[PDB]
């Protein structure tokens, strides 16, 4: 019962940013944490109720507002590249026992870029099982591959004949950078799907790999010629051979 | 809020030349931040004792300052008190 | 009857400067003292501990310590939430008496709350912001249970220990002395009557009139000063088995 | 104010572990253990006060010795889904007026107990990319050079038929990439098929 929209967010440098957080219970106490990847939670703001907005154990350039019990928006006056991080909302209230537990929202990932022309949707391709593997393990491995996307806001899923599976699936914990030098570089990401040798050689089987991309929105500027890199889905598929 | 009442008196009847105690009792004030001095011939007596700050049923504060002294005909004693409610420091002479 | 009163004064200058000092009276006698510059409650009489053991007493010593530091920080944080302005004065008056108890809290010298039954309740003429404070205080179950135990069980057991231990000093009698004087004229005059050096406190002085306040001496004896605008002065007291102190002008 | 131990540790599936949490917080009200999966919010596991020395939430079991200000989280029969960050937080009041103190977290990686390995390097075709698969967890994959890309090692679980495998993937933009040269910077078992 605590919500954070959106889940992902791209934005250009020097613009304003607002981060939504909402809760359907009536808890007065609420908190905003900022957490950089592979590290600790730092409190940046909190509130004891409406009109209460106290700075937390960290000096950020952000501000909050509590005009309504259920909503606690975080706001960045003017975004810089150093504001790229993960932001978690939380609340406190009486629960299962006679104590006041803390409950966390799901979080939002924010990437701040220097220019919107840096944003690209991914390209996807599926590669097909090797012959050596089949007559050696009696198993066959499909490999999906997404390249050329920015930012790293991507959710991948495998679809076996129009039904999403989870067995025999593996996906990279983090995308890698195509050009590790440039401060604004594109990313790639790979996933694996493994099935029995027999299931692969049945030609009624259709294997489709799908990538969810979170990019630009309806109210962003765009003076380029190429299509707007809006939030979209990119696919790549394969059929069972002999 | 509340302004202090000051009362000066002595432990025993004052006979010139015999040892006695000089008391100053400030009370009925609020807040608790206050300065209190026993004066001998216009100058602050640096060797004075006092009671622990305390309060009455109506939440107002009260204090007793005291010192040993030997009365003489010529000596003039008093009690000075400054408190946020006062324009300038109030001074109450001990009537012989 | 001899009620035990535990008094506290906590003053907050700004958010960095604060003080908390405390004291305990058993009837008119003061039995304990406790300053900001000290990690212990100080005993004053050779019977101040009553019929409590050292281990028992040390446990009390440990509770007050934890409480003084916590009270302080709870108040600074309440200041933000409630947006109150510095300076701030808070006072507490807690205790009981052997035949019921009490625990009142004041802010800027006016009652705001108190501990009834098993929880905190506001006072009839209190601000709205007190509702916020009462709402938070009533979440701490362990503290609410601890104040009950202290008032319903620890205090009454303590007071008795004192009474069978300080029976000499409590049932002690001191005889006053008295004298007359001539104050500042209002052809009127001012007849001043001085009665000093008596104990216990309850006294009786009239002109046979402005009967003054009872003022303290530094040896736990008292002093009185009744006046008249214009004759005899008469003083009754327990120490004087009926035989009153009559002084003529 | 609140410390956790270790910083990180790597175990294999099927084994038990124990995580520590030490605090100097005074006064003490209660202590919670949270579990955070990568890119998600923390999830409440348990909360304990001083008058309790044990609480069990599924395969997780927390104890709390208030006298030495320590609590330990004990995971029974670990598995791949126990890979996460484990945080411990202490509160110094039994109300919302308290202060919360966080540990830096502990990262826990759980690898498959690959009993019968068969390390090979295959080449799959487009619809060209080298696949390093089916090795054990004592083997690590090194990175690259700009024109060549190599992925971290990763576990898939074919649950229907009780089988798990480690795999990694490499590729390059150059039109002369070979599988025998793909994983050059990494240490490969001498019995790797080609
Ligand atoms: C008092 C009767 C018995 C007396 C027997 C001894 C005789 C000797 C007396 C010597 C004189 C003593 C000096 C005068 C004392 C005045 C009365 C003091 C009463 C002290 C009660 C002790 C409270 C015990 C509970 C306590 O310490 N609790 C603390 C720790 O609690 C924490 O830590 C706990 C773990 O220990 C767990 C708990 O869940 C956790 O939250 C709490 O943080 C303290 C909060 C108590 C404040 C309530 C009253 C004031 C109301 C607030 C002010 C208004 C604010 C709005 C305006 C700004
Ligand atoms: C707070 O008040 C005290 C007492 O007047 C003073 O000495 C101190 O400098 C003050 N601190 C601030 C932050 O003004
Ligand atoms: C009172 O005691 C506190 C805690 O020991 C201390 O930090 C503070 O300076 C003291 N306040 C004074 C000296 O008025
Ligand atoms: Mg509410």
């Amino acid at each position: 019962d605590i919500y954070q929209t959106p889940r992902y967010l791209v934005i250009g440098t020097g613009k304003k940013i607002t981060l939504e957080c909402s809760q359907t219970m009536g808890h007065d106490k609420m908190y905003w944490y900022q957490q950089d990847p592979g590290m600790e939670l730092h409190l940046i703001h909190y509130s004891y109720g409406v009109n209460s907005t106290e700075k937390g154990d960290l000096s950020s350039e952000s501000t909050v507002s509590r005009i309504r019990t259920e909503h606690f928006p975080l706001t960045l006056e003017s975004a810089r590249p150093s504001h790229t991080s993960q932001y978690l909302c939380a609340s406190s209230g009486l629960r299962d026992r006679g104590l006041y537990e803390q409950y966390f929202g799901p979080g939002t990932r924010l990437t701040v870029t220097e220019d919107l022309k840096n944003v690209f949707p991914p390209e996807v391709a599926v590669f097909e099982p090797s012959e050596a593997e089949i007559s050696h393990t009696q198993k066959a491995t499909l490999v999906c591959l997404a390249t050329g996307f920015y930012p790293d806001h991507v959710e991948l899923s495998w679809w076996v004949n129009g039904k999403e599976v989870h067995s025999g699936v593996c996906t990279d914990p983090q995308p890698l950078k195509e050009q590790p030098a440039l401060n604004d570089s594109r990313y790639a990401l790979s996933s694996r799907l493994r099935v029995s040798a027999t299931f692969w050689q049945n030609p009624r089987n259709h294997f489709r790999c799908q990538v969810q991309f979170y990019g630009l929105s309806e109210n962003d500027e765009w003076t380029q010629d190429r299509a707007k890199p809006v939030t979209q889905i990119v696919s790549a598929e394969a059929w069972g051979r002999a | 809020q509340r302004t202090p009442k000051i009362q000066v008196y002595s432990r025993h009847p004052a006979e010139n030349g015999k040892s006695n105690f000089l008391n100053c009792y400030v009370s009925g004030f609020h807040p608790s931040d206050i300065e209190v001095d026993l004066l001998k011939n216009g100058e602050r007596i640096e060797k004075v004792e006092h009671s622990d700050l305390s309060f009455s049923k109506d939440w107002s504060f009260y204090l007793l300052y005291y010192t040993e002294f030997t009365p003489t005909e010529k000596d003039e004693y008093a009690c000075r008190v400054n408190h946020v409610t006062l324009s300038q420091p109030k001074i109450v002479k001990w009537d012989r | 009857l001899f009620p035990l009163r535990c008094l506290q004064i906590s003053s907050f200058a700004n958010s960095s400067w604060t003080r908390t000092d405390g004291l305990a009276w058993l009837g008119e006698l003061q039995t304990h003292s406790w300053s900001n510059d000290s990690d212990t409650v100080r005993s004053l009489k050779p019977w101040s501990q009553g019929t409590f053991s050292d281990q028992q007493w040390e446990t009390l010593q440990h509770i007050f310590r934890v409480y003084r530091s916590s009270f302080t920080r709870d108040v600074k944080e309440f200041a933000k939430m409630l947006r109150l302005s510095y300076p701030l004065e808070l006072q507490v008056s807690a205790g009981c008496e052997v035949h019921n108890n009490f625990f009142h809290v004041a802010f800027q010298g006016k009652d705001i709350l108190s501990f009834q039954g098993t929880s905190w309740e506001p006072t009839q003429e209190a601000p709205l912001w007190v509702n916020l404070a009462i709402q938070v205080l009533n979440q701490d179950k362990w503290t609410r249970e601890t104040v009950q135990w202290l008032l319903n069980g620890t205090c009454p057991q303590f007071v008795s220990g004192l009474l069978e231990s300080g029976k000499s000093e409590l049932k002690k009698q001191v005889k006053p002395k008295a004298w007359l004087s001539r104050g500042p004229s209002p052809g009127r005059l001012l007849l001043v009557c001085h009665v000093s050096g008596f104990y216990p406190k309850p006294v009786w002085v009239k002109w046979m009139t402005q009967p003054g306040d009872i003022l303290p001496n530094a040896d736990e004896t008292w002093y009185l000063r009744a006046t008249l605008d214009v004759l005899s002065c008469r003083v009754k007291h327990s120490s004087l088995e009926g035989q009153d102190i009559v002084l003529y002008w | 104010q609140v410390e956790q131990s270790p910083q990180s540790l790597i175990i294999l599936e099927g084994k038990n572990c124990t995580l520590q949490c030490n605090y100097t917080v005074s006064p003490f009200s209660n202590l919670r253990w949270y579990k955070q999966d990568t890119g998600r919010g923390p999830v409440s596991l348990t909360i304990m006060t001083f008058s309790e020395n044990t609480k069990s939430n599924g395969r997780y079991t927390a104890t709390l010795d208030a006298d030495t200000k320590q609590s330990s989280l004990h995971i029974t029969a670990s598995q791949l889904s126990d890979s996460a960050s484990y945080i411990c937080v202490v509160s110094d009041r039994g109300s919302t007026l308290g202060r919360l103190y966080f540990g830096r977290g502990t990262q826990l990686t759980v690898w498959p107990d690959i009993q019968n390995p068969d390390p090979a390097v295959y080449q799959l075709r487009d619809s060209s990319v080298c696949l390093f698969t089916d090795f054990d967890s004592q083997t690590n994959v090194s990175q690259s050079d700009s024109d060549v890309y190599i992925t971290d090692k990763c576990v898939l679980d074919m649950r229907s038929m009780d089988f798990k495998s480690n795999s990694a993937v490499a590729w390059s933009n150059k039109s002369d990439f070979a599988c025998a040269n793909a994983f050059n910077n990494s240490i490969i078992p001498e019995d790797t098929f080609f």
